[PDB]
């Protein structure tokens, strides 16, 4: 089993949720390689029971600047859901969203 | 156009613990030339201290974002002025010491 450190993996994202950027790191936890992350909404891989949440996330984030996530389930890269934690941050000059993300579930 | 930027994590001392390689369009330099180096190193020596208090005082905002402009030593030789915007990220299952999260982007100083 992985430490907290080795659960943890950045994303940036712009204004729309899509993401700018990603850790290599979220390869060895969820599958994906961020080059095929760039470009697709963060909302494409929400299970569908997290979604409504996750969109009220965005909004505290969008007016207040910063938010935690609280729980919420993506969707692998190879079938199934990791839970995780995300907190977000606004980077204004807005200009991008980074996020550092903490994966809940159980890895190794 | 989007801003040049790259993102990095440093110690609350300053040495690059992290380096996105957009840094090479950014900065000039290849991640391992930055790894483990204070970033107080590439910077004009009338901004250090200014850098030196800034990470100081990140880690007792309570997370929030603390932006600064200075300028820093391309590889290319040359002062391009840089607006690094951080903050702390410490894991709440945790009580490991926080880490600084940076964001980077040359700018204009104009
Ligand atoms: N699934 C997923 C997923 C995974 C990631 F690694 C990042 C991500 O994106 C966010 C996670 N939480 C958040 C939030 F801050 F809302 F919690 C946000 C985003 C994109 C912008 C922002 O709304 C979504």
């Amino acid at each position: 089993f992985k430490g907290l450190d080795s659960k943890t993996f950045l994303s940036e994202h712009s204004m729309d949720m899509k993401f700018t950027y990603c850790d290599d790191r979220i390869t060895e936890l969820i599958g994906y390689h961020p080059e095929e992350l760039l470009g697709r909404s963060a909302y494409e891989f929400y299970h569908a029971l997290d979604s409504e949440n996750m969109t009220k996330s965005h909004q505290n984030l969008c007016t207040k600047g910063q938010v935690v996530s609280g729980q919420y389930r993506m969707l692998a890269k190879h079938g199934g859901y990791v839970w995780l934690e995300t907190q977000g941050t606004v980077i204004y000059n807005p200009q991008c969203i980074m996020c550092v993300n903490y994966v809940l579930s159980e890895i190794e | 156009c989007q801003p040049t930027r790259f993102i990095s994590r440093h110690n609350i001392e300053g040495i690059f613990t992290f380096v996105d390689h957009r840094c090479v369009a950014t900065v000039g330099y290849q991640p391992q030339e930055l790894l483990g180096k204070n970033i107080v190193e590439f910077c004009h020596p009338e901004d250090q201290q200014l850098l030196r208090d800034s990470f100081q005082q990140v880690v007792k905002l309570k997370g929030q974002v603390l932006s600064v402009m200075f300028r820093f030593r391309s590889k290319n030789q040359e002062w391009l002025w840089m607006r690094t915007s951080s903050f702390t990220f410490q894991n709440p299952y945790s009580d490991e010491i926080e880490y600084i999260i940076c964001t980077n982007t040359n700018v204009k100083n104009s």
